[PDB]
RNA sequence: AGCCAGAAACCAUGCUGAUUAAACAAUACUAUCUUUUUUGUUUGCUAAUGUAAAAGAGAAAUUAUAUAUGUACCGGUACAUA
RNA sequence: CAUUUUUGGUAAGCAGAACUGGCGAUGAGGGAUGCUCCUAACGCUUGGAUAAGGUGCCUAAAUAUUCGCUCAUGAGAUCCCAUAAAAGGUGUUGGUUCAUAUGAACUAGCCCUGAAAAUGGAUGGCGCUAAAGCGGAUUACCGAUACCAAGCCAUAAAAAGAAGAAAAAAUUUUUUUUUAGAAUCUUUUUAUGAGUAGAAAAUCGUGGGGUUUGUGUUGAAGCGAAAUACGUGAGUUUUCGUGGA
RNA sequence: UCGUUAAGAUGGAACGGAUUAAGAGAGAAAACAAGUAAAGAGGGGAAUAUUCUCUUCUUUAUUAAAAGAAACAUCAGUGAUUAAUUUAAUUUCAAUAAAGCAAUCCCCUGAAAUUGUUUUCACUUUCUCCCCGCACUAAUGUGGGGAAAACUGGCUUUAUUUCUUCAAUUAUUUUUUUUGCUGAGGAAUUUUAAAAUUAUUUGAAUUUUUCUUCUUAUAAUUUAAGUUGUUUCUAUACAGUACUUUCUUAACCCACUCGUCUUGAAACACGGACCAAGGAGUCUAGCAAAUGUGCAAGUGUAUAUGAUUCUUUAAACAUUUUACGCA
């Protein structure tokens, strides 16, 4: 059920995942929400498939927060260290999609010296 | 002199005129529990919504331990109001200090035996919401006048263990 | 050093305090603004002269005697090494059944009541700490395999707290058991395990 | 369950924040913001909602209304929430005192011309934050063409409403109920 | 209350089926193999693991119920015992 | 559609009205089952105690207590609700009027007769008779997202606001962490949270354009499979594999 | 869509929700270990191209520590339990052992002669005794008829209450035994102030006090002023079979074809074999209110002219004082 982590707690860890997906193949797993009548979701039918709910949202001292307890900042140059620094304290950094491998090693370094862990630290070797 | 009235019964499918009477009342949650002052129109009133509370006079005893127990105060700007405990008498001795009332004792005191200042401290004071009775009823639709066991109207002096039972 | 309200008469201890926060914007501070932590004040069943069982121990269902109540409301006990062979041991009253059935039986054993009394004075909570270097001592071992197990048994040893307690453990076993040991019945009674079988009622059981 | 007029909410109406993303506006409304929610008058707080306010409830003032009003007044500061526009039936000035939120060209030079003073609410806050010895003015709010059609139903008994006409023309819009002769008359 | 005889009805009997019982019994012969003890079971594969219920998994008169069981006499009588 | 008043029509789960409440537009708990009856209206959670309603088993709580009545060769068993009457009864139980511990007459309680249909068949089923039947009473226990307390979320309203040292580790001085002022903003408090048709706001994504400052063959986009990932959510972000602009 | 291998499942559906489980995978980024010493790889800064000096990664081992999960204790909030308790109140007793009083009698309870009375006689026990019926009975007795007494009960007393009692039901109160659940917050001046409590100090009070009250002064503390402490363990790990987490079946409880028009669809109402791509409130005209913007008794610059305007320029810029639209 609710998964606490420190003063960290997330309500809920099961996606909402989309009414009866499995049932029509052509329906697809992300959320939709019926406009039908008689749904079975709207018309609050018990043990059926979970609408979301704003209630379900997280607390605002976590709001995006990590188990790593660092918010993470997405990373595809060099000169975004130069905020990080300040911020390391609250804030881990995660490297891009795209980015070369001797740019990536580099960016590496630098957030060795900039004392903050990569996230995604051993991609790309 | 005072009445202390319990409703009972929940908000779905209410005749207009006892919507209109709980309305006033302000017995607006199914567990509400108030303060009233005795009177002719006030008793014709409550007459009106008697199936769907029970009431009677409430004993000093109950009177203290409701007010402390169960005390909760508007505190805001009129019709801008909050619901805070009391927990102290610095709060309570602002708004009922023009009426020199100032002490929950004194509201306790008024609560007890309508005095002087009556209709401002229970009005001022939130609607006791109660818990359900720890140990329930005989059969909740039913009049505590009926030969058959029942729990709605007047419950007279008895309406304290039922305030214990439910405190 | 206590309070009195409603005539309670509580018993304060300072507090150690040690968890610090992070706090609103700068800096930290310690969590606990409390001073004084409430002495434990055990219940009236707990005491010396009574043999209790231990529950749930290496030495479990053992009949052991009662010595000191330490500071940190842990009392200390001995089902007398002597007779079984078992240390004096550190346990919490809730760990611990203390019978009604008290050690004094006969005037020969309460007669060597005050030199009991001392040998249970001296013990103190420090002799019962692991100690870090001894701790690591033995787990520095580990990076044939039984005999390590022995090494580890033979470091423990080795420690003079562990010494300490193993001497007034055998001074009070020593003053104690001729005594003991002459009643047959009760040193069986002593030496016998607590058991549960069928007709162990628990609810109304007297102990 | 509890039972709620209203489901228990305040739900009061009206402008929320300056909906405009002019600097200097938003700007001077922080400015008369402050001010009112310091200030123990009801002045600034008056002059804050008002600056707040929609283009129809920012009419213009009359140079000659705002005269007339100020003769009473004689030596005092006037403070107009909107803008005030010149005259050409007024025949000269008798010196004024005068805040405006905007000012005609035209009129401001009148105003210098007569040994008057334009302020601007940036200038009238420093000079007399708490608003004491000041006037409050503000221009016709029912003037506009708008609500010169509101109001009840054209040819419904009593009205006086203008209708949405169809063109100027001199055949259109004067016949059926608008005349006893033709069906009825309103 | 207690009973009796009494119908082309009823249930057996009879007769048919019975991989309708994921049913079963007896007999006949056979497959390096069976039996006892020790250690192990942290290229599709080629050492090998599973339990719905250990914790003292302790306990075999009997018709009974407006009375039973022995023992002694001839299903009955007498005498003990729960 | 329901209660109550109600008109037509033999009647009708029929047609037509009145007042009010429901459903429609509504989950949830009970009514064996059931759009509407009863209880009761709903953010996300933890705990409590109750309601309607139950407590022989299915099926959670009593083979509870307590006084009656009840045996049926088709008994009976929770509103709506799925049949049932006039009329009988020397079955049994109480009454009440008469007569002389009996003979009459009545009376209403239960029970019986009155009481026949269509797949096999329905107190929900099994069953129940020292009830688990019918009529009471006495408690305890069980029983909801309703009720109370607590946390968190959003919405609504209200407060209030345009500058300074705290701790730990060392050996007074060195070392380690922190040190907020962005108005659709930050801190705080209380209340609130149903929903079709419908209205609004906040979002998220796609094609192109200007602008800004980046990503590219030390393999990007794309695609498959994923991720202790982030978001209430749409989604976003990322890994490995394929891939080659 | 279909094939191969492996893993799982399989008693007339299939999937799902909620909650755990066992398997199968994955992971170290919070999910342990700063600093110190040794020798490798790099990089910088200063002094007047190289001396001085500052730095980060690999490597050997070497002391910290912190962090979470447990566990108990301690508080404060909120429950559940099982013992109680105070002084009142309300036609409430019961014994204790000595006295008396009356026998169908009395505490009682019957039955009788607007408005009050009051008076009459009816009523107990017996394991006591007698007579008839003699064993006649449900009976270790008995049907009928009579007596006897005061043991029994009843009243009046006098003492007595832990011998046995001192109920019960209200009223105001005061506690207590186990125990369940909870811990938001984070106090640069509301974690402050007072209260409380303890040790002091001064004056009073009164039910008169080893938790007696107030206020006079001083300190500490917590019941004030939203959890803290201690000890384990993970672990002396570097990813493991543990731990995180995905997938996977299970199992308990719940779970009717979606869309759709219709008051009403799980329907014996209609559409839908399946998958991919494409696939439906737009644009113009005129008008209105809204809100922004510029100006104001004016406004727009129309057609068009003009220019040291000429890839982008098909726009941008300009307009030598009673033109026209609308006001």
């Amino acid at each position: 059920a609710v998964k606490k982590v420190g003063k960290i707690i997330k309500k809920r860890t099961k996606k909402f995942t989309r009414f009866q997906s499995n049932r029509f193949m052509r329906v697809k797993p992300a959320w939709r929400k019926p406009r039908g009548i008689d749904c079975r979701v709207r018309r609050r039918y018990k043990g059926t498939n979970l609408m979301p709910s704003i209630g379900y949202g997280s607390n605002k001292k976590t709001k995006f927060l990590l188990p790593n307890n660092k918010y993470k900042y997405v990373v595809k140059n060099v000169k975004e260290m130069e905020p990080l620094i300040m911020n390391h304290t609250k804030y881990c950094v995660q490297i891009a999609h795209n980015v070369s491998s001797k740019k990536r090693k580099q960016i590496i370094e630098r957030a060795k010296q900039m004392n903050v862990s990569v996230i995604n630290a051993k991609a790309r070797l | 002199k005072v009445v202390f009235v319990i409703r009972l019964k929940g908000v779905n499918k209410l005749p207009p005129k006892v919507r209109s009477v709980f309305r006033l009342l302000r017995l607006l949650q199914v567990h509400n529990g108030v303060f009233v002052k005795v009177n002719k129109a006030t008793k014709e009133m409550l007459k009106i919504v008697e199936p769907y509370v029970t009431y009677g006079y409430p004993t000093l005893s109950t009177v203290r331990k409701l007010l402390y127990k169960r005390g909760y105060v508007r505190v805001g700007k009129v019709r801008r109001y909050a619901r805070k405990k009391i927990q102290d008498n610095a709060d309570i001795s602002k708004h009922l200090g023009k009426y020199n009332v100032h002490g929950i004792e004194d509201m306790v005191y008024q609560l007890y035996t309508c005095g002087p200042v009556f209709k401002k401290v229970n009005n001022f004071l939130w609607a006791f919401k109660l818990k359900p009775p720890r140990k329930g009823f005989k059969a909740k639709r039913h009049a505590f006048n009926e030969p058959r066991p029942g729990d709605w109207g007047n419950r007279e002096a008895h309406i304290n263990e039922l305030i214990n039972r439910m405190i | 050093k206590h309070y009195n309200v409603k005539g309670k008469k509580k018993v304060l201890v300072p507090v150690n305090a040690k968890k610090t926060i992070n706090k609103k914007y700068f800096g930290r501070k310690v969590a606990s603004k409390k001073k004084y932590v409430v002495q434990r004040k055990l219940r009236k069943s707990i005491e010396v002269g009574k043999v209790a069982i231990i529950l749930t121990g290496k030495h479990m269902g053992k009949r052991c005697i009662i010595t000191k109540i330490l500071n940190s409301g842990l009392l200390a006990v001995v089902g007398p090494y002597e007779i079984n062979g078992v240390p004096l041991k550190r346990v919490d009253s809730r760990y611990l059944v203390v019978t009604s059935t008290n050690i004094f039986n006969f005037e020969n054993i309460a007669k060597l009541k005050d030199d009991f009394l001392n040998y249970a004075q001296d013990i103190d909570d420090d002799s019962f700490i692991k100690t870090l270097e001894i701790k690591k001592k033995q787990k520095k071992l580990l990076k044939f395999m039984n005999n390590v197990i022995d090494k580890i048994k033979e470091i423990r040893k080795e420690d003079p707290k562990v010494q300490k307690l193993e001497g007034i453990q055998k001074d009070i076993g020593s003053l104690l058991k001729p005594e003991i040991l002459k009643n047959k019945v009760f040193a069986h009674y002593l030496k016998s395990k607590f058991t549960l079988r069928n007709d162990m009622v628990l609810h109304k059981m007297k102990f | 369950g509890i039972a709620l007029k209203n489901v228990g909410r305040i739900k009061k109406h009206g402008r929320k924040h300056l909906v405009s993303k002019n600097p200097y506006l938003r700007l001077l409304v922080k400015l008369y913001n402050f001010l009112a929610r310091r200030t123990n008058a009801n002045f600034n707080k008056i002059i804050a909602k008002r600056l707040i306010m929609p283009k129809r409830y920012r009419p213009p003032l009359s140079l000659s209304k705002l005269q007339y009003h100020m003769a009473n007044h004689p030596n005092d500061i006037a403070v107009v929430v909107g803008s005030i526009t010149d005259d050409k039936r007024l025949f000269s000035l008798k010196q004024l005192k005068v805040c405006a939120l905007r000012f005609t060209e035209t009129a401001r030079k009148r105003i210098e011309d007569a040994g008057g003073e334009c302020l601007t609410f940036d200038q009238l806050a420093l000079k007399y934050p708490t608003g004491k010895k000041c006037v409050l003015l503000r221009g016709p709010t029912k003037a506009r063409t708008a609500e010169k059609h509101f109001g009840k139903a054209p040819g419904k008994p009593k009205s006086k409403a203008r209708p949405y006409v169809r063109s100027k023309g001199r055949k259109f819009e004067k016949a059926r109920g608008r005349r006893k002769s033709r069906a009825y008359k309103k």
